[PDB]
């Protein structure tokens, strides 16, 4: 009654029957710009259904090697549907996200990822390791995509901050003997009321394993997660052609 | 006018973002009750789910037998102006005589305070931050002595001409602010409001500034906001020939009426640059000290 | 007094008692702030809520 | 006297054993009532927790 | 105060909120001004005013 | 006035008259205490107390 839901929004329902509970990042809702808070003058469009419903966009592989991925939001869907469409066509863009991760193996397995949400999630280098040399992460880094992008070392998540603190941030664990599954809503977090999709990415998404994948020889070793997400509320204004970037 | 059903039941346009909880008063630590034994089957209190994403809600009172304490101690320390209305070293400018950086007598510094680790470190435990500020100037020679020197400070916001020399014609700041002060006067000292053509300063942005490809030779703009960019601080010796004396001037600020918002895990690597949050990949150290076994100490 | 509203908090939900001297109210001391909290924001932000007593997940 | 609170609320002292059980009058069997079938989901007297 | 009206806007259209210490009012502070405006004085003197809405030559 | 009640003698038995110019009370003058006494508390703390008239052992 805690441990089984259903999420449904758009033209698409989701089901879990091992989940533990839903966060609601930072404690409230999306909704939509109020006409104070607001700025730019044209009328916005706000698409609805065709765009807020679930997008499965990657699945990875868990093995008892890997290090942990993120993803960047909103650039995992500004490719993806009517949603994509919609942020390529228009400067200004804003949403919330329901965000649903999805792992689920047998009562043999075990192991627990933590899923976080980071807002303004900024990538570090290893600045040529000897600390001396100013490099700078490059675009398919910073914004990987659907395909997101594995850390190279979670300990200090690719940018010199601490994992341990890590659940400062809205986040959930999928811990596989007790559920299969995390759900996060966030609300729309930045400073201005609308931003461009496109160069700005206003959180990742953060799915570490802390406590490692095992099992005995024998057991399904293949434990994919898989990543599923719906924009809410999103607004669009600033209409012209259509760019990718 | 509307007319289809689903048009007239829609919440397209809600505002008003619910938020699921709600400040309370809380000028002291809390009390603790007297607690009993307890003895049932059901009540269990002292079992979690971390997973949910939750801290424990177990508190004192259902893990041990406690008595009553009135808890009078405040929490007045502990708000943001308290911690960050205490000013520490921001910025540094050097005006030495004859020299490598500045021998012209005059500097122009770039307001950016991450260039110093106390200070970065505190700031940077929130992702927004809104504040005014206090910023005073403390000013002598290398030895810290002080000496007959007039000077002359000026802002210079993003688009107003940068002095170029000692002479340069921007100093008649006829709508720049400008402070005439004397080395031997107290440290010069000012009050800045929030600037910032965004509702708040962020110390992070994961993004680029502008369009277009972001081919190799422009990532250095990568995480560069210009809402964080306030200008430019320039200072010059009052004179027409060069000044007899080197001079120091440390950049001291107090933030003042500061709202934050999104905390965020802090530093534990040192820092290399203020542009980036880079590290050095050949000493990643761990966040704290350490022993050779989890079974002694 | 009667100066202008231009301190980086006019409009918080919590309300300072400062001093000032000059027409812009950001000129003003730091004062004293409101001691409201609200912890559950970040330790407890869970759609349904569960009691101490009972088991967090059934 | 008293004052600090734990002592107040203490139960320190309490000398009347709570009984969980009380007898009954019972001079003779007990009678058997007409029953009749039940054929229930839920309702599973047969099954027990030793 | 009791002091001389020689302020240089003693008896303008907009009142001003300022400070002084002197008998002379043009010893004041600038103040804070009172927040009027009349754009048509210069954008828009014609004679006969057209709508927004009309040709505006007809 | 409207500040900080951290004075090291806040709650004390006796009353202060001070001054101050800051938020915070300790930064306060001395000021005028109130001139109470116990001697006996040092000097006369029998239980059984005996009269000046009586002859203290009987
Ligand atoms: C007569 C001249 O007196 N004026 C002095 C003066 C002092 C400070 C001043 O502006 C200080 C603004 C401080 C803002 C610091 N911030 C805002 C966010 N930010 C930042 C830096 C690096 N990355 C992201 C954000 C910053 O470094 C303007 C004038």
């Amino acid at each position: 009654s805690d441990r089984v839901a259903q999420l449904t929004i758009g033209n698409s329902t989701i089901t879990t029957q091992e989940a533990a509970n839903i966060i609601v990042g930072y404690g409230e809702w999306p909704s939509y710009c109020s006409d104070s808070d607001a700025t730019a003058v044209d009328k916005p469009t706000r698409p609805d259904v065709s765009v807020n419903r679930f997008y499965t966009l990657d699945t990875k592989l868990w093995e008892k090697s890997s290090k942990g991925w993120y993803w960047k939001f909103p650039d995992v869907l500004t490719e993806t549907g009517v949603f994509g469409q919609n942020a390529q066509f228009h400067y200004l863009y804003r949403s919330g996200f329901c965000i649903h991760v999805q792992c689920n193996a047998s009562k043999f397995h075990q192991g627990a990822l933590l899923v976080a949400v980071l807002p303004e999630y900024v990538i570090g280098t290893v600045a040529g390791g000897t600390g001396t040399e100013d490099t700078h992460p490059p675009y398919k880094q910073t914004q990987p995509g659907a395909d997101g992008f594995e850390l190279q070392h979670p300990y200090v998540l690719d940018a010199g901050i601490p994992i341990s603190q890590l659940t400062v941030c809205p986040h959930q664990w999928i811990n596989l003997r007790t559920n299969n599954c995390a759900t996060i809503i966030v609300p729309y977090i930045n400073a201005l009321p609308f931003d461009s999709a496109l160069n700005h990415c206003n959180f990742g998404l953060l799915v570490v394993p802390i406590s490692p994948l095992d099992y005995d020889q024998g057991a399904t070793p293949v434990i994919p997660i898989t990543i599923t997400l719906a924009p809410m509320c999103s607004e669009f204004a600033g209409l012209r052609q259509a760019v990718t970037q | 006018g509307d007319r289809v059903a689903d048009v007239i039941e829609s919440s397209i346009g809600d505002s008003v973002s619910r938020a699921l909880t709600h400040a309370l008063p809380a000028p002291t630590g809390q009390n603790t009750q007297v607690s009993s034994h307890r003895l049932d089957t059901g009540k269990v209190p002292a079992l979690q789910a971390a997973e949910i994403g939750a801290s424990s809600n177990a508190s004192d009172e259902s893990m041990i037998e406690t008595r009553c304490v009135l808890n009078s101690h405040s929490t007045a320390e502990t708000t943001l102006d308290s911690f960050f209305s205490r000013a520490g070293l921001v910025g540094e400018i050097d005006l030495p005589l004859k020299g490598t950086t500045n021998p012209n007598g005059y500097a122009n510094w770039d307001i950016d305070i991450t260039g110093y680790a106390q200070m970065r470190r505190k700031v940077e435990l929130f992702t927004y931050m809104r504040f005014d500020a206090e910023f005073t100037f403390v000013a002598c020679t290398p030895t810290g002595e002080v000496v007959p020197q007039l000077l002359q400070y000026m802002f210079v916001p993003p688009g107003a001409p940068k002095p170029d020399s000692r002479e340069s014609l921007a100093w008649q700041t006829a709508t720049n602010p400008s402070v005439f002060v004397k080395l031997s006067d107290p440290p010069a000292q000012v009050s800045v409001p929030f600037m910032s053509p965004a509702s708040a300063y962020q110390w992070f942005y994961d993004g680029y500034p502008t369009f277009g490809e972001h081919k190799q030779e422009k990532d250095l703009e990568y995480g560069a906001c210009p809402n964080n960019m306030m200008g430019t601080f320039s200072v010059r010796t009052v004179g027409t020939s060069k000044s007899k004396y080197p001079l120091v001037v440390r950049i001291y600020m107090r933030m003042k009426h500061v709202r934050a918002w999104i905390p965020r895990p802090m530093r534990n690597q040192n820092y290399l640059f203020k542009a980036n949050p880079n590290y050095a990949g050949n000493s990643i150290k761990p966040t704290g000290a350490s022993r050779t076994a989890i079974t002694t100490l | 007094s009667h100066e202008n509203s231009n301190s980086a908090t006019e409009g918080s939900t919590i309300n300072y008692t400062t001093i000032n001297y000059y027409k812009d109210s950001y000129a003003a001391t730091a004062g004293k702030q409101s001691l409201k909290q609200d912890p559950d924001k970040f330790a407890n932000p869970v759609k349904d809520i569960f009691t101490e007593m009972a088991a967090p997940l059934k």
